[PDB]
């Protein structure tokens, strides 16, 4: 633990690169998370929404 | 059937061509909730249930 002020910047970091990538895994409210199931299963009126 | 004992029949392991469907005008509802009626054609499906 002495090089314990550097590791943490860098798992701070590391962290929030992490949780930025899972929050694309997130539908929040929609029918799917990807994009391309949406593209492809829906006409434009619903898959704008 | 009838309502109570609707039939239900799985559909697996065939292509299926669903532009006999859209582009037939005997069905009076023809209303797709999930999935465009269009892209029917080009997608793949399993847990198909009639």
């Amino acid at each position: 633990s002495a090089l314990g002020k550097l590791q943490d910047v860098v798992n701070q970091n590391a962290q929030a690169l992490n949780t930025l990538v899972k929050q694309l895994s997130s539908n929040f409210g929609a029918i799917s998370s990807v994009l391309n199931d949406i593209l492809s299963r829906l006409d434009p009126p619903e898959a704008e929404v | 059937a009838s309502v109570y004992a609707w039939n239900r029949k799985r559909i697996s392991n065939c292509v299926a061509d669903y532009s006999v469907l859209y582009n037939s005008a005997s069905f009076s509802t023809f209303k797709c909730y999930g999935v465009s009626p269009t892209k029917l054609n080009d997608l793949c499906f399993t847990n198909v249930y009639a």
